[PDB]
C-alpha cells in the first residue's frame, strides 16, 4: 500500500509516535509524571483516532487487506468503541 | 541469544535426556556430536560449537541420589553431551535442603556455560512437579536463577503428574512447588501424565508401560515447541518474540499443547486447524474460555490458502473465547526438515492459554486440603518437621494458588480491567 | 648452529629414543643412519652429516647403573645414533652426588660434540622432573652448562609429573629441581603424566599402559615444537627468533602445549585456530591470562583463510588474556613432510606463556609443605643428611618457587611495570 500516499502518509506516523512513547518509557523504571503524563494520554488517545481510522478505511478488495481486518474483528474492539 | 536447559531429577534428566536426542536426528548431528556426512538451520541457539564439528547441546544435567544418571552415562550419546557438568529423598522438603548445601558448585557449572556463550537468553527448565527430588530441588534452583539473572528470564517444561492420583505427599509436594512457580517463573508450559496415558490409550493399546512410551510424547510436543527457533523465519525469530503473545498477563502464565496428526506416523491447511481445536488433540485432561491461542505448522503448507484458513477456522468458530485479553489467533508456519520421515507432509502444533488448566490446579489444591485436614501424611520426618516447624509455607503456598484460582476465574469474567 | 639434546634419565632417555625415532621416519633417515634412497629439508641443526650419508643425530645419552638402558642399544636403531657416547638412586640428592664424580667425562663428551660441529646454538634436554636418577642429575648438569657455555641458549623439554599423586618424596625432587630450572633454563616446555593420561582415556581406552602410549603424545609434540626449524621457511628459522616471542619475561619461562588434532589417526585453518582455543585439545591439566601465544599450522593451508581465519578467532575471543606483554596471537605455517601420511594433511600445535601453569607448580609446593611439616620422608639417609645437614637448599629452593609463584600472579594484575 506505500503506493497511496493517504495510507502510508498515517500509518508512518502510527510508528513514529509509538517511538516517542517507546522513548518516554525507556527513559526511568521510576514513575514519571513530568509531563509524561500529559503527553502519554494524549497519545493513548492519539492513537485511538487514528488505529481506528485505518480500520474504517480497512473495512481491489483484495483477499489479503480486507481479511487482516478480521484479526482485529475477533474483538470488533475498535469498532466497538 | 544461546539457550541453556538446566534438566534435573530422574524424570527431568529422562525428557532432556530424549529431547537432546530428538534434535540429535533431526538435526545433522551424530550421536558422538559430529557433523553427520549426509547433510539450513539455526544451531547456534541450542547447540555449542566446538571446533571439530562437535554440537555438545548446553544441557545442565543436575543428579540427587543418582540411578537413571549412571544410565544415561552408558548410552551411545554419552560423548554427544560432554560439558562434563554432572554433580552429585521423595520430598518436598528432603529434595530442597540437599539443593542449599552444593547450591554454589551447581551454579558454578551455571556460570561457565553462561561465560562460555557469547550470550545466554533464558534457562529452559525440564522440571518434574511433585518429583520426590526433582521438585524441592528444582523450586529452590528456579528462585535462585532470577535473582542473578534478574533481566534473564525462566521457562518450565511442567510435567504436571496426573496419574488417577504412588507418593502420599503428592500434593503438598505439588502445592509448594506451584508457589515458587507462580512469582519465580516468567513462563511454565504445562503437560498431563493422565491426558497423555488417555492419548497412549486412544492411539496404542500401550497401558502397562506408559512412562516409556509417554516420553516419546512429550518430546514430539518438546521439539515442536521450539522448532520455529531452532528454523529460521519471517517471525518469532527469538523466544522472548514468541513468549510475549502467549502469555499476556504475568500471573497466567500456564500454557496448554495439543497436535493434529496425533497419529503423525496432502492435508490442506484448513483441515489441520480443525483438527487441533478439537478436544482429542488437545493434551491436557461457569463460563470459561481461552485468552489467546498460537499455532505453528511444518510442512507442504500452500501459502495462499493459510490467511483463508484463518477466516475459514473464524466462520467454524470451533474454539470459544471471550476473555479480558484482545489477543485473536494467528496463523504461523516452521520448516519441516529433511533427513527425517516427512509422513503426516503437513502436520501441526498449538501453545494457549486457557482458563481450563485451572481445574487442575483446583484438584490437586482440593486433595491437599482433604489431606491438610486429616493431616495424615504431614511426614513430621525430622527434615520436615526441623525444615518446617510452622508448616506455613504451605499455608503462604496455599493462598498464592488460590489467589491464581481466583485470578484465573476472573479472567473469564468481563472485567479483568479491574484488580485480579 | 646444530642442536645438541642431552637426553638423561630413563624416562628421559624413553622419550629422547622415540623422538629421534619420529624424526628418522618422517626425515629421509634408516636404521642404519643411512638415507633412504627413496628420498628439501634443513637436516644441518639436529642430524650431523657422516662421509658416506650417515646423518647421524647429535644426541647425547647419559645413564646411572644402567639394566632396563640396555633395551635402547638391543634396537635395529642403534646404528643411527653412534656418536659412542654412552657412560656409565630415586633421591634427588642421591641423583646429584653421582653426577658431581663423573662430571668431567660427561663434559667432556660434551665438548667433543660442540668441537665436532661447525657451531652450537642451544642444548635441549629431555629431562624429567623428580625423575629419581634423571632429577639432581639434571639440575646439576644444568648449573655447569650455563657457566661453561653462557652464549647458547638452553630448553627443557620437562615432563612436569602429575599422575594424581610411586615417590614419597616426590614433592622434595621436584622442589629442589625447579629452582635451578628456574635459575639455570632459558627456556622450559612443561608437560604433564595427568593431563596426557586423561587425553589418553578420552582419545582411547589405554588406562593400564599408560606410560608406553603416552610416549607417543609427548614425541608427536615434540618433533611438531621444532618442525619449523627442522623445514626450510621465510621466517623464525633461527632457534631465537621463536624463543623471544614465547618467553616475555626472562622468570616466566615456561611454555604450555597443544595439538588441534586431538585425533590427527578438509579443515579450513579457521577452523585449526579454534581447536588450539578449546580446552579439550590443551595437554596441561583470581583473574588468569595467557602472557602472549603462539601457533605453527601444516600442511597446503589455504592463505586467504589466515586472513579471514585470524581476524576470525579475535571476534571469537576463544582465548582471554590481556597480561603486562602486548599478547597478539602470532600466526607461522609450515610444510607436512614428503614421506609420512597425508591423512589429516592439515594439523597444528600451539605454544603459549600461561599463567594457569603456575597452579601445578603450587600444587606441589603445597604437598611438599605439607610433607616439609610432617618431615614424614626427610630421607635422613646418610646420602640426603651428609650432602644437606642444614636442608635449607630446599627453604632456599621454596622462596624461589613462591617468588616464581608470586611473580606469575603479579603478571595477571595491571602492573608488572612495577617489579615483579
Ligand atoms: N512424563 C513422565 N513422567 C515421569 C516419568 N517417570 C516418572 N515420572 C513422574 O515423576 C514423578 C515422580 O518423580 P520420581 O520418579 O519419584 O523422581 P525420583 O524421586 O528421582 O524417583 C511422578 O509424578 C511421575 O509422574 C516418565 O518417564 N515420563
Ligand atoms: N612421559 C613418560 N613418563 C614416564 C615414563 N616412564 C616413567 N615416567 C616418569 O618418570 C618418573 C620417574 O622416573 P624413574 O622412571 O623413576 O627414573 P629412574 O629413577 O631412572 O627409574 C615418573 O614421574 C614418571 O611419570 C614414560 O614412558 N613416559
Amino acid at each position: 500500500f506505500i503506493l497511496l500516499k493517504p495510507v502510508f502518509h498515517c500509518l508512518n506516523e502510527i510508528l513514529d509516535l509509538c517511538h516517542s512513547f517507546c522513548s518516554l518509557v525507556s527513559q526511568n523504571l521510576g514513575p514519571l509524571d513530568e509531563r509524561g503524563a500529559a503527553q502519554l494520554s494524549i497519545l493513548v488517545k492519539g492513537f485511538s483516532r487514528q488505529s481506528s481510522l485505518l480500520f474504517k478505511i480497512l473495512s481491489h478488495q483484495i483477499n489479503s487487506d480486507l481479511a487482516q481486518l478480521l484479526l482485529r474483528l475477533d474483538y470488533n474492539k475498535y469498532y466497538t468503541q | 541469544r544461546e539457550i541453556i536447559t538446566l534438566q534435573l531429577g530422574q524424570c527431568g534428566n529422562q525428557i532432556g535426556f530424549e529431547f537432546w536426542k530428538q534434535l540429535c536426528a533431526e538435526h545433522g548431528i551424530s550421536p558422538e556430536g559430529i557433523v553427520e556426512e549426509f547433510a539450513t538451520d539455526r544451531k547456534d541457539v541450542f547447540f555449542y560449537q566446538a571446533d571439530d564439528e562437535h554440537y555438545i547441546p548446553r544441557a545442565v544435567l543436575l543428579d540427587l541420589e543418582p540411578r537413571v544418571i549412571h544410565s544415561i552415562l552408558n548410552s551411545p550419546y554419552a560423548k554427544l553431551y560432554n560439558p562434563e557438568n554432572i554433580y552429585l529423598g521423595n520430598n518436598w522438603a528432603s529434595g530442597f535442603s540437599q539443593g542449599e548445601k552444593i547450591h554454589e558448585d551447581i551454579f558454578d557449572i551455571i556460570d561457565r556455560e553462561a561465560d562460555g556463550s557469547d550470550s545466554l537468553e533464558g534457562f529452559v527448565l525440564c522440571h518434574s512437579i511433585a518429583g520426590g527430588t526433582g521438585s524441592g530441588l528444582g523450586s529452590y534452583l528456579l528462585e535462585r536463577l532470577n535473582d542473578r539473572y534478574p533481566k534473564k528470564l525462566v521457562q518450565t517444561y511442567s510435567v504436571f503428574p496426573n496419574q488417577d492420583e504412588d507418593v502420599v505427599v503428592q500434593p503438598y509436594n505439588s502445592l509448594l512447588t506451584l508457589k515458587r512457580l507462580t512469582q519465580n517463573a516468567d513462563c511454565v508450559v504445562v503437560l498431563d501424565n493422565t491426558a497423555l496415558n488417555r492419548i497412549a490409550t486412544d492411539r496404542l493399546h500401550i497401558q502397562n508401560p506408559s512412562f516409556s512410551q509417554i516420553n516419546q510424547l512429550v518430546s514430539t510436543i518438546m521439539s515442536a515447541s521450539t522448532t520455529t527457533l531452532r528454523y529460521p523465519g519471517y517471525m518469532n525469530n527469538d523466544l522472548i518474540g514468541l513468549i510475549a503473545s502467549l502469555i499476556p498477563t504475568p500471573r497466567l502464565h500456564f500454557l496448554m499443547t495439543g497436535y493434529t496428526p496425533l497419529t503423525t506416523d496432502k492435508t490442506t491447511v484448513l483441515d489441520v486447524m480443525r483438527r487441533l481445536l478439537q478436544p482429542k488433540n488437545v493434551m491436557v485432561s461457569t463460563n470459561h474460555c481461552y485468552i489467546a491461542i498460537l499455532n505453528i505448522i511444518q510442512g507442504e503448507v500452500d501459502p495462499t490458502q493459510v490467511h483463508k484458513s484463518l477466516q475459514r477456522i473464524r466462520e467454524r468458530k470451533l474454539a470459544n473465547f471471550i476473555p479480558w485479553g484482545p489477543a485473536s489467533i494467528q496463523v504461523a508456519l516452521s520448516r519441516k526438515s529433511p533427513y527425517l520421515p516427512s509422513a503426516h507432509r503437513v502436520s501441526g502444533l498449538m501453545m494457549a492459554n486457557h482458563t481450563s488448566i485451572s481445574s487442575l490446579f483446583e484438584r490437586t489444591c482440593r486433595q491437599y486440603d482433604k489431606l491438610r485436614k486429616r493431616e495424615a501424611f504431614l511426614e513430621q520426618f525430622r527434615k520436615e518437621d526441623m525444615f518446617k516447624d510452622n508448616f506455613d509455607e504451605m499455608d503462604t503456598s496455599r493462598e498464592i494458588v488460590q489467589q491464581l484460582i481466583d485470578e484465573y476465574h476472573a479472567a473469564t469474567r468481563p472485567d479483568y480491567i479491574s484488580w485480579g
